[PDB]
């Protein structure tokens, strides 16, 4: 969508997840930087009435701040002119068996926001962990209309935030740890009609390619993939689910976005590459069809899903010309950057040597070199395996600072141990197959089940580290950079940090109510530069702490690996607003108060 | 299994030694129920099919309608109207 | 307690409801005041992981913070040198089945604190929904004793704070609106064993009164009033329960406290002047014996519960004579002082001019001449009463400014129509008998549901209001005021604000994440004052919010009143922070930073 | 009924006009279950019998129980021993 980059330009708005269309979560305001950080405070906040996991961020158009939520997934719209005020809520109503199905939280991770044109004012989009997107006018709220995408009778959901793409609002998919097979579709935005769907296994005609598909790396693999990797049809149950996010090229129109592991996670009951699971996409908006197909990790092991966060950048080659970038962060520990207009691979680097399941991956044949005593197969415990399920990156969205050219990235450190079992398949059941161990990575203090993250300025093109901190917890939420030189980003412990940029020193902090999962965003509002974040706990990380749970192999093995968090935070919800002095509409007290008058 | 042995371009699996080249048979074989394997498709199938109503309604009408059963003229096992 | 008295002296601690015996939740610290009130910003905050009506303050006893929460009632301890840290935390299995007699919200006002001797360490002590008291180690959480003082299956609850005087301490009795008798219970705070307990109604031996019971105003009335203002065994099922606050003179070692309302609402069904229910009462912390009782509202016909606060003070007559006072502003719209050692009735004005059921209280006779146009009755629908059942006044704690002479008091200006009708009594259910439609008082906007609050600066002695401001919503928490100038309390809208306690001007306010409803509080520490107070709107007013109620005349007639409070807030749980410029221990953003190895 | 004509010090009500002076027999006869109003105390009854042996057991043993069940010579109908 045109108008959608266009409001982008303006610093008053955060119109999708990653701000804009390359998904960098990058502000060009200076307002707030490294020198007058040390007096930043809260301008105000807003508790969402609900409990669990608060992924994602609120997005800001104009005078209005949309706040989505996890189940039941009320999206909410407040007034910026005054924050104390709800415009409008839209609650529905869902079949609370949807939390059944939901296997790491019921979780949400944010809304999409169409401009509107000539017929139809601006809408907003939300997706519900039941299985239905819908489209909301912005205004009022109310519904325009709810379309069916995902059936939670086979363990079906949706958590993944939608987006929009010219007159196409995407939804991806979630279930694969209930053997659904992972599929992306387009609606349009004004009617809700389908377009196009594209499955990630299967026949090409369900995988939805393009004549030329993986044309200029044909090693890559090319036609009839989507069942010759697998054994019969053990595709038809095979993941391949996008939950994650996408990121996109207007000028060539591509989005990208990445398949989940296959099912189950019993590695041993299906044989094969499983493609496309775990691959990176690039796939024509308008008609769906993909243009290039990377798989990352060939016959999962160890479920490092590939729907991670997708930033796109503009940098120089290691030949010394300027190529158009796509750089993504890995589950199974590698952080992948490609030519987004090619699908060629260009660098491939361990977000940290600890990474034992691969030795390495070949840029020119673009294997990932496995390393036999770190698999996982039937019959046998793998042991120190690193990353462990929840990888080393998980959901939380990054960002790209274009003028030091680093990637902030928000890094978690644990291993793990594993075993395989078998187990049969029946629809709405779940269909992992495995027991888990998880606990800190070597750099970590394992006795102590601490030291379970990191964060890190990562080089793309020389792969270096300009700097790296470890952090008590794993940094789940992402992370926001700014002009400012500031690099701000959360905690599961409780607070939101803001680094140096080009030091990774903490210039200064705050103790929110709750954990963090979300990622940072940033907006202008009456020339006030505001930075604002949503808290509560929840996610995978918190399924023990959220579900008063007690054995360590129990939350598919995390709640063994964040057993002291409780100690730190307690469950939570909401957004908590910063300005610099904490100057906000209501640093003149009577704004707001009650006059006698009408409604307020 | 060290992943680098294709037999062909984009298939580089092999079975980890003393492990079968094909489950069927072996102890490890999942022995999927065809019924069970084919739940997700005809609930795509019969969602689609919903959402079909559901535009149709709104472009007659000129207001949305979820519920199917509300749908003036629904047919639960016909597509609406070629209109 | 007499070490408690001293540690009172300390303006680092907050041992007890109302800070000392005195309640007056008055602070002696001017750090903060007129002048530097609007650099007041949030230090840290922390959320309780649990949703519903937060009542109440936290309790500060040197380095710790002491957190008392809804349903479950869990407790917590943070550690002030690094609030992000908890200490402990103890939380206890109740049966759900105890949210089902609940009239109000599962809400809970408070914990108490036993400063040990040289046999036992300190001891937190806390009350459970399911009608248990138990005390913990102040030190570590653990759980010495806990004893059985209210039964769920007659519908007998506990919401009422535990209070500590001497090695006693008392525990107070909710469920009026179920027929239940009330009675206060004293317990040795090592051994957790009854020592005595004292009814509300029925025979003088069960009553407990002093041997010269009210000698000094015979005409209060004397002995077996318990049973002659009751037909029959009407008074088995009389009520009186109190859950509101205490007082407590060393000196005359007497506590103070206020019984509630009598069953069923129905005044029809129970004709007499139901004593004691509606009373203040004066008794020996070491018999529980009654020195004096005073009944404000008799036969009651609006539940005009009377459990209000109770604000200790020692003014100066109209003639002169020094006297150790009690102000007690309650429900049904009249603010009582009378002297804290002999009985008298002092003064007794109106809050509020629109006050109606009663005529004017006769100062010598102590009666309140009722106005027969604005009483209940069966076959009969009242109209346009004041106040209304919720009462001009509720369990908000309010404080008292020894040098100003004042007391604020957070106000509520809601009126009502009522209905009565028969029903039987059935242990366990619900005994009420009455349908109200209540609404904004002649004061506020009844078109559009708004000014519900008011906030005023009383003088007992001359009986004047120095200063009048509208709330749009009843100010339902308390309040607090300092030696600085400032008088803190929280809205129901999400603001915690604070007054010129001089002019009522409005200096400073934020917008808190929620709703409040319990009282703010003060401490210095570190050197430094900090100004807390819990968010998460409920109790009487949000029950239509939390329970999802849609019916005008359902949340006993609450609805209807509060039906736009949605528009400003939303549940939630957590307490906040303040100080000057925010400064706290994480001012040094290194504090609290994952510092694996040993440093130094 | 103004609530000033006292029929004694501490008692001042009186029937409201057309309202009997005693309920008992009347269309407002409330008709309690003497049963059902003595509910209450027989549960206090309980209570305190069972925290007996609570306060009981903790001082012989140093140790505190909650269950009287888990507590050496408890038993229903039968108070603590004098100790
Ligand atoms: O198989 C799937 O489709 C699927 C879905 C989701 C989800 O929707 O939350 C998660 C996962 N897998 C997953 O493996 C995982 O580690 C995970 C973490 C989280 C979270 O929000 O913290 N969701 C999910
Ligand atoms: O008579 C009782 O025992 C009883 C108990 C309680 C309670 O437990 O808080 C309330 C009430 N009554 C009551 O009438 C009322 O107005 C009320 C308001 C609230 C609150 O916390 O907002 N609780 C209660
Ligand atoms: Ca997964
Ligand atoms: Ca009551």
């Amino acid at each position: 969508n045109d108008q959608l980059v266009e409001l982008a330009k303006d610093p008053a708005n955060w119109v999708m997840t990653g701000r804009d269309y390359n998904a960098q979560n990058y502000s060009e305001m200076t307002d707030i930087n490294k020198e007058n950080v040390k007096q930043l405070r809260p301008a105000w906040s807003f508790s969402t009435g609900v409990l669990h996991g608060h992924e994602g961020t609120p997005l800001v158009v104009g005078d209005r701040m949309f706040i989505h939520t996890p189940f039941p997934n009320t999206t909410f719209a407040l007034d910026l002119n005054e924050p104390g005020k709800i415009l409008w809520q839209n609650k529905p109503k869902q079949n609370p068996t949807a939390r059944t199905v939901a296997c790491c939280d019921v979780v949400n991770r944010g809304l999409a926001y169409w401009p509107g044109d000539d017929q139809v004012k601006p809408l907003i989009f939300r997706t519900q962990l039941d299985g239905h997107i819908v489209a909301m006018d912005a205004e009022t709220g109310e519904t325009r209309w709810i379309m069916e995408n995902s059936d939670i009778k086979v363990g079906s959901t949706l958590t993944i935030a939608p987006y929009v793409i010219k007159d196409l609002v995407l939804v991806g998919s979630s279930g694969a740890e209930l053997g659904v097979r992972g599929y992306v579709t387009a609606y349009d935005v004004k009617s809700g009609e389908m377009r196009w769907r594209a499955f990630a296994t299967g026949p090409d005609e369900e995988l939805l390619l393009a004549e030329d598909f993986n044309a200029p790396n044909p090693h890559y693999g090319q036609k009839n993939l989507g069942l010759e990797t697998w054994e019969g049809d053990a595709w038809k149950i095979g993941g391949g689910t996008n939950w994650g996010w996408y990121a996109y090229d207007p000028e060539v129109d591509l989005f990208y976005y990445g398949s989940g592991n296959p099912a189950p996670w019993n590695e041993t009951m299906r044989p094969g590459d499983n493609k496309w699971t775990m691959a990176i996409w690039g796939r024509e908006a308008t008609t769906g069809e993909a243009k290039f197909a990377y798989q990352k990790t060939p016959h999962d092991e160890w479920d490092y899903a590939g729907v991670n966060v997708m930033m796109l950048s503009e940098q120089e080659d290691k030949q010394g010309q300027m190529r158009k970038l796509l750089t993504h962060p890995d589950r199974n520990g590698i952080v992948y950057t490609l030519d987004r207009t090619n699908g060629d691979l260009i660098s491939a680097d361990k977000m940290d040597d600890t990474v034992n399941w691969v030795k390495e991956v070949q840029l020119d044949t673009g294997l990932p070199v496995r390393d036999p005593e770190f698999g996982t197969r039937m019959d046998h415990k793998a042991r120190d395996i690193c990353p462990s399920a929840m990888g080393y990156h998980n959901q939380g969205h990054d960002s790209y600072d274009p003028e030091r050219k680093v990637f902030m990235l928000g890094i978690n450190h644990i291993c793990m141990d594993w075993e395989p079992f078998m187990l049969p398949y029946r629809a709405g059941q779940f269909f992992v197959g495995a027991t888990l161990t998880m606990y800190p990575g070597p750099k970590g203090d394992r006795g102590n089940a601490s030291g379970l993250g990191q964060i890190k300025a990562y080089d793309a093109i020389s792969g270096e580290m300009k700097w790296e901190k470890m952090e008590r917890f794993s940094v789940w939420g992402g992370t926001m950079a700014t002009a400012g030189g500031l690099t701000f980003y959360a905690t599961l412990d409780g607070f939101i940090k803001a680094r140096d940029s080009d030091t990774g020193d903490l210039l200064w902090k705050f103790k929110l109510p709750s954990g963090v999962i979300g990622h940072p965003m940033t907006y202008k509002h009456d020339g006030r530069q505001y930075v604002a974040i949503m808290y509560g706990v929840g996610g995978w990380p918190g399924v023990g702490l959220v579900f008063d749970l007690a054995d360590p192999t129990a939350g598919l093995g995390s709640v063994g690996a964040f057993k002291r968090l409780q100690e730190f935070t307690q469950m939570g919800g909401g957004v908590m607003v910063f300005s610099l002095d904490g100057e906000s509409p209501y640093s003149d007290p009577n704004v707001g108060e009650y006059a006698p008058g009408e409604p307020t | 299994y060290d992943g680098t042995n294709c037999k062909a371009p984009g298939n580089c699996w092999e079975p980890k030694p003393d492990y079968p080249a094909k489950v069927e048979g072996s102890k490890y074989d999942p022995q999927h129920d065809p019924a069970e394997l084919s739940k997700q498709g005809e609930s795509l199938a019969v969602m689609d099919a919903r959402n079909e109503w559901r535009v149709w309604n709104m472009k007659k009408t000129g207001k949305f309608e979820y519920d199917v059963k509300k749908i003036d003229g629904y047919d639960e096992t016909k597509a609406p109207p070629a209109e």
